[PDB]
RNA sequence: CCUCCGCAUAAGCCUGCGUCAGAUCACACUGACAAUUAACAGCCCAAUAUCUACAAUCAACCAACAAGUCAUUAUUACCCUCACUGUCAACCCAACACAGGCAUGCUCAUAAGGAAAGGUUAAAAAAAGUAAAAGGAACUCGGCAAAUCUUACCCC
RNA sequence: GCUACCUAAGAACAGCUAAGAGCACACCCGUCUAUGUAGCAAAAUAGUGGGAAGAUUUAUAGGUAGAGGCGACAAACCUA
RNA sequence: GCUAAACCUAGCCCCAAACCCACUCCACCUUACUACCAGCAACCUUAGCCAAACCAUUUACAUAAAGUAUAGGCGAUA
């Protein structure tokens, strides 16, 4: 029996748990023709193609954007093949889900026949980003392993099942978005698309509007834990065989408009308490806040316009495996 | 905030707290309409207050620190919902004449007695439902031996009951 | 409010509004060292999530941003003398997360 | 329903019998309800329209407990109705035929107080007592201020 | 012999009761009360109307008092219309001369065989968790991957960069035939657009040498037979995208098949037949929104053409309409057939022959990647 | 076989065959409720 | 196989533990893939007054007399209705129009 | 006892309806035939009986293309997806009627009878004397009721004034009009009685209970009957 | 030292070895207090028309018969949002803390889960085994049982 | 709610050899034996055995009722 | 001398007399104890044990006339 840790979550204060199951310290910052392609495929759906059917308040996430951002990717790898030769080499998934298995402490278990007995208590992130690329090669370090970092992790003083997550016994998988025997391996960028549960406006109508940028923070601290985990379980290493050199994936979170971008590279897997004894080794998120990359439409022109939102999308694009 | 739960911690662990005096309903009647729907949100919010303190008094194995003001607070609420309930019945009298605000009828039952079945609200006429028209209100004669077991199971239990009373009060002119 | 009949709503009538709500709360001590910002409740049987979380900011104020619910099944194997059950009743027990960091424990009475 | 002896013998075996009568389904004119009833009759109720001369005279004329059906008393009450209401049966521009037809069956009609009672069962009538008293309640405030009205007609003489 | 046995249908009302035939007494019914009653005979009710507006109980208006009712029954062709006669139906509604092969000017563009099994594969073996993925996770995932093998040729050329796929969009067009008024409707398929038009493929000397020909009749079978039978149909016809749309000039319709049931699938013959009529709706669409509404002769002739479906087997299309004058010169098609990438997979080996595609074949990804060249 | 679990419970089942909607079906099973109420049981059905 | 046990939501199977619930007063509905979609107007929200300034505590004090009741009938009211009553020499004939009706009686509490 | 009847459909179709096994059980819910239950599961293929129907706004005759001869669970004799005009059905598949054929539904009765092909379908009167004839129709409209079991054929025995002679595979004689519609040629999927059923189970793959095993005494009834032949059925 | 079990789900039961106290083979019984939080699972669908010949089997060749488990469109109507309920356990059906009965998914030797011996002596009889000289069915209704593996033929 | 049959929509069947095929687990049945006989058990245990891709097994809901149901007849089964 | 013994009084029976009973609030024919959406509806001779020493017709369900007239395998019995 494990934990089902989801991602795109609706828990309050959910970016310190997640620190905490994952072992990440989690630091603010990072470690012209392209305009008219991304506002081209952000007025297509909006308002250039025409649906039969009356779109509602609650599909606009499931048939406008979800749509928007593989219009706006394919293009975008189309595009920078030229600028960056590693992508026309890659292999682009939409949809494809991600899952990673690990385990993260001990619990004497408090009732039944198995009283008083230590448990190791587990996890699995289950998550589908959007669409994610994949490159046969791995990306630069971003900062040595073995770095300080000295943020102090945190640590939860109660059980985990108290932020509302629950248990479930299925199928543990470890996953990259493809099987073992694909030579796309590794990959460096991920995109998600929050739901209709976890909108701007959904929690600023409850009064979690702390919640506005954790939500961002917890999609990333676990799926990116979750694809650059199970990078690393695919090449042999695991909790106590652990990782020579640092695995490393980056990701940028959406709700529609506000875009935030996330750098992450994990530094270990020793994460069991049997081999987290003389282990300083930890991993780390780098985060951006939330941005608006457009105001709004005036129904024909996107009316204030962030290129530097642009920017960071088509930077993360760039960087190339050494 | 949440502090308006607890009572002022002067009082915590004092064993008596002088409150009492409870709200009797003459006293609520001389109040308008709008000072008696702002009393009930006081009442409401000490008798929260309370509730979590006898809740805690059993948590923590001891005696409510004064249980006497529980129930000085809770009769205060009935009298208040009893004096506005009052004013209600008082004017639907005038403007409409009929008591019972839920209108209702007399309906006799498959089990041949008669019931008080008050009304359920609904947006259909009551020819058109599917689950109404399935109830039956009606005698179906073969219950009209079980109505009369019944009036006679009634009726014996009555008549022992008044001669009990007869045979104790003789036993009592046989003492004095 | 509960023991009432509620006025049943079609498509487009008022908003329904309740004065003088019947059922009350009590606030209780967590028993298993709840989550700081996490304050436990005892809701009575009738009322909803939301009917909590417009009671709370309505009367007391508090700016509430998460709301679980779980109801307790009371144990009925108490015997009597005339071997016939007791069920202690079951109840509705909150579980409030408040906004913006507000930070709630549970103070001591009985010093 | 009732029981025979085997061959009408009664020392052989007792075995059961019920006895149908004969069904026909005649048509049916009546002159004071005008209309073509379609009716499931016997023979000895054709043998009891042909002694009393028609159908009209026949439940008219016959008691309450020798028709032996409800059909036949909602007749009785539909055709007294026509015969103490004074009804426009026939159509307009026609009154010399409706005047000759009640004067025919002119040996009869009781007030319509009455002929609205008849061929009711008990537990129809309680539905035809309960709709006509039915009277959901007056205001209070009209009754109190007519006593009040009233008050200042005490006050006014005084 | 009628269909639908009388037990199973409605049941007659029950025989109204003889106070209702005699006149005219007032009936004592039940409905005083508010209940069923054996006795006190049972009332007739007046039909009930709800007053107001409801979207979770509403009740359609009558078929014949639909606003748009046009006794000129309209035969829609969508998404689901699946042929009888095949191509040669097709053919017929849109006035084409088939020609059984692709074209010379796209297979000269040809004139890297490891990066096509890592996109076959890919889609039947390593995709998801599930071992043998099913057909409708590899079909458009087979076709959304060898895209991006030939969006990886914008190396070569640079004119690929104004090239988007559209996944939502619809059209619709319409014309008479023989006075039929057809209609096709939108597409459930990729539609790659460009921001210029296509290269024309027949010259006008080989257009005009298509007045010869007779169309091939397929009597007894109506040529409508299993298109939608249709009224009420709103007769504008339409290509899904408002006007000064950038990339307004479809380059292919990528029509796919899921379904991974065989009698839900397309059946291949019947499928080459699907696109024929996709492809000539989206060609249509812009001749009604470039030019008028003249039933003519085009001037510049519009170029579709199509790929098609079925992860394993590959139908190629392309399509010059000419002829906006339908009811002598004709629409005129090239088709190639059951092209039929990698005869086989096996997902886990059989006990020797192991596990891979078997059967492969390089050569229809390079008819794959001739129409996708076209556009540059 | 052995002999006794002759009662595999189920709730759907008991419902469906000893209910209080199945007992008020049937003008027969009308009367059993008659017979309980009038002997004064505590639970007139399932 | 037990009787006497209270029927609640936790007894049955799947089927039947989803359908019963508590007295819950539910406030929308379900539709069409299995999504609840909650109607603002059919939950209660809350007329709640300020306090602030308000004269009136949850006690009284002992000091305050002792008084005999009336039960306020209708009769003692309308002698309160009086008062432009007298100068002729207040009531609305049906409740269709009003939002606040007593008899098909219209609010709550 | 609830039991509705799977049989409700009102509009004709092509696609095989999900049909309902009874095991010989009635509406009440007691068994009346033994034998039945339990077979293969199964669906229905609607059959349009009768076989000169018009199509909407049509009137004569016309013609069909066999599309597919398939194989029908539901009934001894295999079909034919057969269409013309603008819709489809099921007939019976006569023999030698394979697929991409033409078959004709007259309507006229000639003057001089119809050289009847193998499949065709003409009023009765309209074909000759010594035809081999199947799918009858007791009245005209009616529908086909007799013959319709695999590889049986009736033979149109001689015309009489306003009828016509029909020997039905019994070999008994029947009275109907010459007006109503008959096809031609025998039934499909003959040898259907030479097969062998080879195992005791393939009969629960039909859905045939084994018969029961109470050992009942043959009575005067079971003699060998020579009766002579049931007398002209007429219909007219 | 055993593991013929185990862990979930479904069904079922409905607080039934959590804390504090207590009365009174050995110290799950009694009183008070506590918990099981939804995201998984339940609880679903606006009409009236109109469509659905081509099994599944790695679905490809091939080969079938017993003929098969999954599909919309047209127009009208529509923009409120994440409520309710299940969630504990050593457990259920067998009167029992019963060697019995009990569907599925993973684990197929176990990272779960467990204890055949209250202590002693080492009589008979009985039971469950193991070993046996020489002989090898002589036993017996019968090679039953056990141990070894095999030959031929009847009756039905 | 057991069982007899049926209906609806489900599920299970390793391994090896080559089809109401063979060996053989899970699972189903219960041949012969010994124990048990107020027992572990109001029909069980231990081995031994029959079948185990089908006339197989099995979960779920439904149906048929006593002058009757049902039954591959044993006068079987229909809450010991 | 342990086990235990004892106890009156709950209540009840039988009659007389008098005709009995139904809305605190909410919930209850759907799987009763469930706030809320578009088709059906009740009336049908009791039989049998038993007695006839079997059983087959048959066998009871104020006083007085009177166990009379009658009925009945003219018999048990009515
Ligand atoms: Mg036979
Ligand atoms: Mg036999
Ligand atoms: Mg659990
Ligand atoms: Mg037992
Ligand atoms: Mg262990
Ligand atoms: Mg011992
Ligand atoms: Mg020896
Ligand atoms: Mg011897
Ligand atoms: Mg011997
Ligand atoms: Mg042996
Ligand atoms: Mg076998
Ligand atoms: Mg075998
Ligand atoms: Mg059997
Ligand atoms: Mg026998
Ligand atoms: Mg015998
Ligand atoms: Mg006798
Ligand atoms: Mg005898």
């Amino acid at each position: 029996m494990k934990y089902m840790v989801y991602p795109q979550t609706f828990a309050l204060n959910a970016d310190r748990w997640y620190q905490y199951f994952t072992k990440t310290v989690f630091l603010s910052g990072l470690p012209a023709a392209l305009r008219a392609v991304a506002c081209d495929c952000l007025l297509q759906e909006h308002f250039y193609l025409r649906r039969r059917r009356r779109v509602h308040r609650y599909e606009e996430s499931e048939v406008i954007s979800l749509p928007f951002l593989d219009q706006l990717v394919s293009t975008l790898v189309g595009l920078l093949s030229p600028h960056n030769p590693a992508l026309a080499a890659a292999a682009l998934d939409y949809r494809c889900p991600v899952h990673f298995y690990w385990v993260r402490g001990e619990e004497i278990i408090p009732r039944g026949h198995r009283r008083g007995r230590i448990d190791d208590l587990r996890y699995q992130i289950d998550d589908k980003p959007n669409n994610q690329i994949r490159i046969s090669k791995q990306l630069a370090e971003f900062v040595p392993l073995d770095y300080s970092v000295p943020i102090e992790i945190p640590t939860i003083k109660c059980k985990p099942d108290k932020l509302p997550l629950f248990k479930r016994q299925y199928e543990n998988h470890i996953f990259v978005g493809s099987k073992t025997a694909d030579p796309c391996c590794y990959g460096h960028t991920q995109f998600h698309l929050l739901p209709d549960k976890l909108r701007r406006e959904r929690l600023l109508r409850q009064n979690c509007a702390d919640q506005i940028e954790v939500v961002f923070r917890a999609n990333a601290i676990a799926s990116l834990f979750a694809w650059t985990g199970a990078q690393a379980m695919y090449q042999g290493f695991w909790s106590e065989a652990d990782v020579t050199r640092p695995f490393v994936s980056q990701a940028v979170i959406t709700d529609g408009k506000y875009f935030s971008f996330f750098c992450y590279q994990l530094n270990t897997l020793a994460l069991t308490t049997q081999a987290d004894q003389n282990n300083p080794r930890k991993n780390i998120c780098w985060g951006t806040q939330s941005k608006p990359l457009y105001e709004t439409i005036e129904d024909n022109d996107v009316k204030g316009f962030n290129d530097d939102v642009l920017l960071q999308i088509v930077h993360f694009l760039l960087n190339r495996p050494k | 905030g949440l502090e308006e739960f607890f009572d002022d911690p002067k009082n915590w662990g004092q064993e008596k707290v002088k409150s009492g005096a409870a709200w009797t309903c003459q006293q609520l009647r001389n109040k308008s309409n709008e000072d008696l729907h702002k009393l009930w949100y006081v009442l409401l919010k000490e008798r929260n207050m309370l509730l979590t303190l006898e809740q805690e008094a059993k948590r923590q194995r001891l005696p409510m620190p004064s249980p006497e003001r529980l129930d000085k607070v809770v009769d205060s609420m009935d009298a208040l919902d009893k004096v506005v309930q009052e004013r209600e019945d008082a004017l639907r009298l005038l403007q409409t004449g009929q008591e019972r605000a839920r209108p209702g009828a007399w309906r006799r039952d498959i089990f041949g007695r008669i019931i008080w079945h008050k009304f359920k609200q609904w947006v259909i006429p009551w020819h058109l439902n599917k689950r109404y028209n399935r109830k039956r209100f009606f005698a179906l004669p073969y219950v009209d031996h079980f109505l009369r077991l019944e009036r006679e199971k009634r009726a014996r239990i009555k008549a022992r009951k008044e001669n009990l009373e007869r045979k104790k009060a003789k036993i009592l002119l046989k003492k004095f | 409010a509960r023991n009432v009949v509620y006025p049943l709503y079609r498509l487009g009538g008022p908003q329904l509004r309740v004065f003088r709500t019947n059922f009350f709360i009590q606030l209780v001590r967590p028993g298993v060292a709840q989550p700081e910002d996490t304050v436990q409740f005892r809701i009575p049987m009738e009322m909803t999530r939301v009917d909590l979380r417009n009671y709370l900011e309505g009367i007391y104020n508090v700016p509430v941003a998460a709301v679980r619910t779980r109801v307790q099944h009371g144990s009925n194997k108490r015997r009597d003398h005339r071997n016939v059950r007791i069920k202690k009743p079951d109840y509705k027990v909150a579980y409030v997360q408040l906004a913006h960091g507000q930070t709630f424990t549970f103070p001591d009475l009985f010093p | 329903l009732g029981q025979i002896y085997a061959n009408n013998d009664k020392l052989s075996k007792r075995l059961k019998k019920v006895w149908k009568p004969q069904l026909f389904e005649r048509e049916f004119y009546s002159e004071i309800l005008d209309k073509k009833f379609t009716v499931t009759v016997t023979m000895r109720t054709l043998d009891l329209i042909d002694e009393a001369y028609g159908l009209d005279f026949y439940i008219l004329k016959a008691s309450g407990e020798d028709l032996c059906s409800k059909f036949g008393m909602d007749l009785k009450r539909g055709m007294l109705l026509r015969l103490a209401r004074q009804d426009p049966q026939l159509h307009p521009e026609d009154p010399e035929r409706r005047a000759a037809i009640y004067d025919k069956y002119k040996e009869f009609a009781i007030p319509e107080e009455e002929a609205e009672w008849v061929g009711l069962t008990l537990e129809e009538a309680i539905e035809k007592q309960r709709l006509l008293e039915e009277k959901d309640p007056v205001p209070l405030f009209k009754i109190y201020v007519a006593e009040l009205i009233q008050q200042l007609q005490q006050q006014a003489l005084s | 012999y009628e269909w639908g046995v009388r037990s199973t249908r409605k049941s007659e009302p029950p025989p109204l009761d003889r106070v209702y035939e005699i006149p005219g007494l007032e009936p004592i019914t039940f409905a005083g009360k508010m209940h069923f009653v054996p006795w006190l005979a049972r009332p007739i009710f007046p039909p009930w109307d709800r007053g107001y507006k409801d979207p979770r109980f509403y009740r359609s208006p009558p078929l014949h008092e639909h606003p748009l009712y046009k006794d000129q029954a309209c035969y829609i062709f969508h998404h689901r219309c699946r042929l009888l006669e095949g191509v040669k139906q097709a053919l017929w509604l849109t006035k084409t001369k088939l020609i059984e092969g692709l074209p010379e000017k796209v297979l000269s563009l040809v004139d890297q065989d490891e990066c096509v099994l890592n996109v076959i594969s890919h889609a039947r073996l390593w995709q998801t968790t599930e071992e043998i993925p099913k057909r409708e996770t590899y079909c458009p995932v087979i076709v959304d991957n060898l895209i991006q093998l030939c969006k990886s040729q914008i190396l070569k050329h640079p004119s690929l960069a104004r090239r988007i796929c559209v996944q939502n969009s619809t059209f619709s067009a319409t014309w008479n035939r023989e006075s039929l008024l057809l209609q096709v409707r939108g597409s459930g398929g990729a539609r790659l657009s460009t921001k210029d038009p296509l290269p024309t493929i027949a010259s006008r000397e080989e257009i005009e040498a298509t007045k010869n020909h007779v169309l091939e009749t397929f009597y007894p079978i109506s040529p409508i037979i299993d298109l939608h039978e249709c009224n009420i149909y709103d007769v504008k016809n339409d290509t899904g995208f408002q006007e000064g749309y950038p990339y307004p000039y479809p380059h292919t319709l990528y029509l796919l098949d899921k379904a991974n049931l065989r009698p839900h699938r397309l059946q291949p013959d019947q499928l080459r037949a699907k696109m024929i009529l996709f492809a000539f709706g989206s060609a249509l669409a812009q001749a009604r929104l470039l030019y008028g509404n003249d039933a003519k002769v085009l001037e510049q002739p519009v170029v579709v053409q199509s790929v098609g479906t079925d992860g394993r087997v590959f139908h190629f299309l392309v399509f010059q309409l000419n002829t906006t004058d339908l009811d002598g010169v004709k629409n005129l098609a090239w088709v190639d057939s059951d092209q039929l990438l990698y005869q086989h997979f096996w997902c886990l080996p059989v006990i020797v022959e192991p596990v891979g595609p078997v059967g492969f074949k390089p050569e229809t990804f390079r008819k794959f990647l001739a129409l996708y060249l076209h556009g540059a | 076989k052995a002999r006794g679990n002759e009662y595999q419970p189920s709730n759907i089942k008991r419902k469906n065959k000893h209910g209080w909607v199945r007992r008020l079906s049937t003008p027969a099973g009308v009367q059993v409720i008659l017979r309980r109420m009038l002997k004064g049981r505590k639970s007139l059905s399932h | 196989a037990d009787r006497m046990s209270k029927w609640t939501s936790k007894r049955g199977p799947r089927s039947f533990r989803g359908r019963k619930g508590r007295g819950a007063k539910g406030i929308g509905f379900l539709t069409s893939g299995w999504r609840f979609v909650q109607i603002k107007e059919m939950v209660p929200e809350f007329v709640v007054p300020d306090l602030t300034g308000f004269k009136l505590k949850p006690y009284v004090s002992y000091l305050a007399p002792e008084s005999e009741e009336t039960p306020l009938t209708a009769a003692q009211l309308f002698s309160e209705a009086v008062a432009p009553a007298i100068e002729k020499d207040g009531f609305e004939p049906t409740q269709e129009g009003k939002l606040f009706q007593l008899y098909p009686r219209n609010f709550l509490r | 006892a609830n039991f509705v009847s799977w049989k409700s459909r009102t509009k004709y179709t092509i696609t095989p309806v999900k049909m309902r096994k009874s095991g010989g059980r009635d509406h009440t819910g007691r068994i009346r035939v033994h034998g039945i239950g339990g077979g293969h599961k199964q669906r229905y293929r609607m059959i349009d009986f009768l076989r000169f129907r018009p199509e909407e706004t049509k009137s004569g005759p016309f013609e069909e293309k066999v599309i597919q001869v398939r194989y029908d669970p539901c009934r001894s004799a295999d079909i034919a997806l057969v269409a013309g005009g603008s819709r489809k059905r099921w007939i019976i598949a006569t023999e030698n009627m394979q697929a991409g054929d033409t078959i004709l539904n007259s309507n006229h009765i000639g003057r001089m009878a119809v050289a009847a092909r193998e499949g065709d379908a003409h009023p009765l009167g309209a074909l000759p004397v010594g035809t081999l004839i199947n799918n009858v129709e007791s009245e005209p409209g009616r529908g086909a009721q007799y013959i319709r079991a695999a590889g049986t054929c009736g033979v149109l025995l001689r015309k009489v004034n306003g009828t016509a002679i029909i020997q039905l595979p019994s070999k008994r004689q029947m009275q109907v009009l010459e007006t109503c519609v008959a096809t031609v040629g025998r039934v499909s999927n003959v040898d259907h009685n030479k097969r062998v059923i080879g195992k005791a189970g393939r009969n629960r793959w039909l859905g045939k209970r084994p018969n029961s095993g109470r050992w009942h005494r043959k009575g005067g009834w079971a003699g060998r009957k020579i009766r002579p032949l049931p007398p002209m059925k007429s219909y007219v």
